[PDB]
């Protein structure tokens, strides 16, 4: 069947199955943030790490993937020009903060299991706060100082266009952004942890492998969401017209998806499980 | 999984005892064994401490007289006490964290092995 209605079905079917993602996102990170915040025995550094992450993700199923869904949906912006040079800095920013955070409790974990007794005098809040700033620092940088400031511009008369259309919100980068933020954004916070569970993994080697599917869930999920993504943002760097937006766009939205991940993943300790349950009006 | 303590009870001052600790069962190859001294109805404070991988941490005081050693065969700990002073009369608790599930430290305790060092002259 193909009519003017079929269309507009597809689209109410897309639409719901966005509005879950969105959902997912946030309640599973509105309840990591309040879990940390209300019960005590959370307070540990590797959660302030959790953290840091929680609000990464929240903010993307929040300001982020709502329009997201609405400028698919609607087949077009109706934000104007600033706002969509602001939203696609908040979208930067918080996948920045998403995967640097993903790494820097990575290499925690690593430092805490590898060695215990270095990581309980070296590792403070005060030091671990400070991670965390630098975290959002690098994000913001990468973000809304190229972004905002137009350094990201293309010079291509189709983005010139675009750029000059307030009802037009398509990303185009000029060939060393895409590079240089990709680089930032993903590769070193992967090369970091590929290494990081590399010395866990090798260090280590029934009981070993229920632990070691664990860091198997971990970097797995991680990678099968944003290196798809990333490595399309290299490919379309070099051949121009090698990725169709139909791609692009479906394959962002992976990366988007991994945010609502990170709560099942990241806060499996049992006394998280136990601080869920209470605030989920089960335990007492 | 239990902790299977030995070497508690009554010694002369400057004396020597060994307090020994089977971790009864699967554990994961990456773990911390550590003996903790609850003072008589006070605060639990950790005595020595082993990475499973080679490196201690003893507290300040018992440093120098006790040493912990491990085995990773079984996975078994000795802690070899050594000029046993009245100020170590303290129940000694055995301890595993366990790495792995990578994220957080499964704690493991035992139900302490009481220490009497007397001075009777
Ligand atoms: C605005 C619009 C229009 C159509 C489709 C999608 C979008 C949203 C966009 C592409 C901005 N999402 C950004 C994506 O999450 C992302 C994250 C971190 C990064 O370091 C980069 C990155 O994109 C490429 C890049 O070079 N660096």
């Amino acid at each position: 069947d193909v009519t003017q209605q079929r269309d507009e079905v597809w689209v109410v079917g897309m639409g719901i199955v966005m509005s879950l993602i969105v959902l997912a996102i946030v309640f599973g990170n509105v309840l990591v943030i309040t879990a940390i915040a209300k019960f005590e025995r959370l307070q540990t550094v590797t959660n302030y790490f959790i953290t840091s992450l929680a609000c990464a993700d929240l903010v993307m199923g929040l300001a982020v993937v709502p329009f997201g869904a609405a400028h698919i949906l609607m087949k077009m912006w109706t934000f104007g020009n600033f706002w969509c040079e602001f939203w696609t800095s908040i979208d930067v920013l918080c996948v920045t903060a998403s995967i640097e955070t993903l790494c820097v409790i990575a290499v925690d974990r690593y430092f805490a299991i590898t060695s215990p007794f270095k990581y309980q005098s070296l590792l403070t809040k005060n030091k671990a706060r400070v991670i965390i700033l630098m975290v959002w620092i690098v994000s913001g940088l990468t973000s809304f100082l190229p972004i905002q400031m137009h350094w990201y511009r293309a010079t291509h008369q189709e983005a010139i266009n675009c750029y000059a259309e307030e009802t037009c919100c398509d990303f185009f980068t000029n060939q060393a952004y895409a590079i240089a933020s990709s680089i930032v954004s993903f590769y070193v916070p992967l090369v970091i942890m590929v290494f990081v569970y590399s010395r866990v993994f090798q260090e280590a080697k029934l009981k070993e492998h229920k632990a070691l599917k664990t860091l198997g869930i971990i970097m797995g999920t991680f990678t099968l969401c944003w290196l798809p993504f990333f490595i399309v943002n290299i490919v379309h760097v070099i051949q121009d017209n090698l990725i169709r937006k139909e791609v692009y766009i479906l394959l962002n939205w992976i990366g988007y998806v991994n945010s609502g991940f990170n709560p099942l993943i990241y806060c499996r300790s049992p006394d998280f499980r136990i601080a869920f349950q209470e605030l989920l009006c089960l335990r007492r | 999984v239990q902790l299977q303590e030995s070497g508690g009870g009554l010694v002369q001052a400057g004396g020597s005892l060994r307090l020994s600790c089977a971790a009864s069962g699967s554990i994961f190859s990456i773990n911390t064994m550590g003996w903790y001294r609850q003072a008589p109805g006070k605060q639990r404070e950790l005595v020595a401490a082993i990475h499973s991988g080679g490196s201690t941490n003893y507290a300040n005081s018992v440093k120098g007289r006790f040493t912990i050693s491990r085995d990773n065969a079984a996975n078994t700990v000795y802690l070899q006490m050594n000029s046993l002073k009245p100020e170590d009369t303290a129940v000694y608790y055995c301890n595993v964290k366990d790495y792995g599930a990578v994220l957080y430290e499964y704690d493991y305790w035992g139900q302490g092995t009481q220490v009497t060092v007397s001075s009777h002259h």
